[PDB]
């Protein structure tokens, strides 16, 4: 019985949505998760909720894929893509109880999304790649929820200008893995160091012998731990690195012992080779990429063509920071590597602060990906509901009735925002619609004002990509869940 | 204590009606300045402020899931 299969798929997914429904907004309710590793966590971060939910229901594991896709697509508001999915499924339950076959339902949601994206493109507040006023404006307002948002004004040009440099004005893609944020203890919140190249988390040789810097430096990556089970063996290993004249050596962090026996470290000193240790796997993917080099796993496979080139290699030790920056790569195959060192007070503060800036970097990427700012506070969801309801009045057939239910589902975002704000749900959405009858972007759910006003005037705007991908990816989930016909085991 | 706010508009009172407190020995209401009971300002400020954070942390928690 496929109706029983679909019933279970809908009920299960609704229960995941009813779990996250309370988390939307700066006033959101917190969820407690008792994990199987024995840690009880409390947080309002939505992806954290679904990541630590440990969903066992095979159908509901698609809802995690929705969250991750929204994060890799826009990287903000990933709470809302689950809530939007939930309402579309709850509305789908009403459609299923009306006797509309899932295929008719899914294709009608497809046509609703096509019109919905166009609606968002209409209300787009125009931006520009040179418009640093609105770029700094919106970015710092996305940092407004952070612990000290007054010091985020100075963190704003860090994110804005660093991305505007890595990204071309006429460009459709920005890589956030090419912008690495590195924390460092000491300094103030407004104090960060943005470097136009790779930054090494370690310094030259630990023991005496560290050259600390190189001119005309060629960077190789030899990752394998060098230690005795010895003199000639341990020495000859690093000798060949001198043979091809490699001046900077990166060594992967080993699970056995320290990078290299002091015999070959002091020999690398005698070879005048700057030795960099304790490099991470992901650091190699970051570091060897921008440098334009190929990493070597072992100590035997050293070659010449994998030599690098660095204009500036020097140790940046500020108040005992001890981090190396390398700039001027000038490699034909490389990309504009950007790396930032985050100064601050406490190690725990700068760790979370770094993550607060990762949120901001996604905001600017969303604006480069697709130009435009959109009203916050769920205002675009009320506006879309009115337009699709207006279009559903002239649309004919069962396709019109499903379009109407889509509009009802669009209220889950402005409703959730109002509920978690503690305002009478019907009072708020009633006022939202009355205001949208006159204005367009002049509306939005305001936490500070406890009412409806212009989030543009409240400095609360969101990238049009966030809303566009939220509706787009949601229609993909609705199709995926409604298309589940049976669940079988494979073995 | 209430009379300290009721008669304040006069700025002239039969008593200040402030700095009265509980006598934990005799079980009477006594003036703490004449009695000698003083507490740090930073202490009562830090207590009341931290008390809100404790209450909010609990009231904010509206869902619990066991894995």
């Amino acid at each position: 019985k496929p109706q029983e299969v679909r019933k279970a798929n809908i009920i299960a997914a609704r229960s995941v949505a009813d779990a996250i429904r309370t988390s939307l907004g700066p006033k959101g309710m917190d969820k407690m998760i008792k994990t199987s590793r024995g840690e009880i966590i409390i947080s309002n971060d939505g992806h954290t909720i679904l990541k630590q939910m440990a969903i066992l229901h095979p159908v509901a594991r698609m809802l995690v894929e929705v969250s991750a896709a929204q994060d890799s697509e826009a990287g903000d508001g990933t709470t809302s893509v689950v809530i939007l999915t939930g309402a579309l499924l709850g509305a789908a339950e009403r459609l299923l109880n009306k006797g509309i076959h899932p295929t008719i339902i899914a294709d009608s949601f497809q046509s609703a999304a096509k019109r919905s994206v166009d609606i968002l493109l209409e209300m787009c507040h125009k931006v520009s790649l040179s418009d640093r006023e609105q770029l700094v404006r919106a970015a710092s307002t996305s940092l407004s929820s952070k612990i000290v948002s007054q010091y985020s004004s100075f963190l704003a040009p860090l994110a804005v200008d660093s991305v505007l440099k890595i990204s071309d004005e006429n460009s459709k893609n920005v890589d956030l893995n090419d912008i690495r944020l590195v924390k460092k203890v000491g300094g103030t919140i407004d104090d960060t160091e943005m470097i136009d190249g790779v930054v090494l988390t370690q310094t030259a040789i630990k023991s005496a012998g560290g050259p600390t810097r190189k001119e005309k430096a060629k960077i190789g990556l030899i990752q394998f731990q060098i230690s005795p089970p010895e003199r000639a063996y341990l020495l000859n290993i690093c000798k060949k690195i001198k043979k091809a004249k490699c001046n900077v050596l990166l060594i992967q962090k080993s699970i056995l012992r320290d990078a290299v026996n002091d015999l070959a470290l002091h020999f690398l000193s005698k070879l005048n080779i700057m030795v960099v240790k304790d490099i991470e796997r992901e650091e190699i993917e970051f570091l060897s990429k921008g440098l334009g080099c190929k990493p070597i796993a072992d100590i035997e496979l050293f070659t010449e063509d994998r030599l690098g080139s660095a204009d500036l290699v020097e140790e940046i030790d500020s108040d005992g920071s001890k981090i190396v920056r390398v700039t001027g790569i000038r490699n034909n195959n490389a990309r504009p590597t950007v790396s930032v060192v985050i100064r601050g007070a406490n190690n725990m503060i700068i760790d979370e602060t770094e993550r607060s800036l990762h949120d901001a970097l996604c905001v600017i990427r969303c604006l480069v990906k697709e130009r435009g700012l959109i009203a916050g506070g769920g205002a675009p969801e009320i506006e879309i509901s009115r337009r699709l309801s207006k279009e559903a009045r002239s649309m004919e057939g069962v396709q019109a009735f499903i379009w109407q239910e889509f509009a009802s589902a669009l209220e889950v975002i402005p409703t959730t925002l109002a509920e978690n704000a503690g305002l009478n749900s019907i009072k708020v959405v009633t006022e939202l619609r009355s205001k949208h009858e006159n204005g367009e972007l002049n509306d939005g759910i305001s936490v500070r004002r406890s009412g409806t006003t212009n989030t543009y005037e409240e400095h609360i705007l969101q990238p049009v990509l966030v809303s566009t991908s939220a509706i787009t990816l949601a229609s993909e989930c609705v199709k995926s869940i409604l298309r589940i016909d049976d669940i079988a085991f494979s073995r | 204590h209430a009379a300290s706010q009721m008669a304040k508009p006069e700025d002239v009172k039969r008593r200040s009606y402030r700095n009265y407190g509980l006598d934990l020995i005799r079980g009477k209401i006594v003036d703490e300045i004449h009695a000698g009971v003083l507490e740090p300002t930073i202490s009562k400020v830090k207590s009341l402020k931290s008390a809100l954070e404790a209450c909010v942390a609990i009231l904010r928690i509206d869902t619990m899931i066991t894995v």
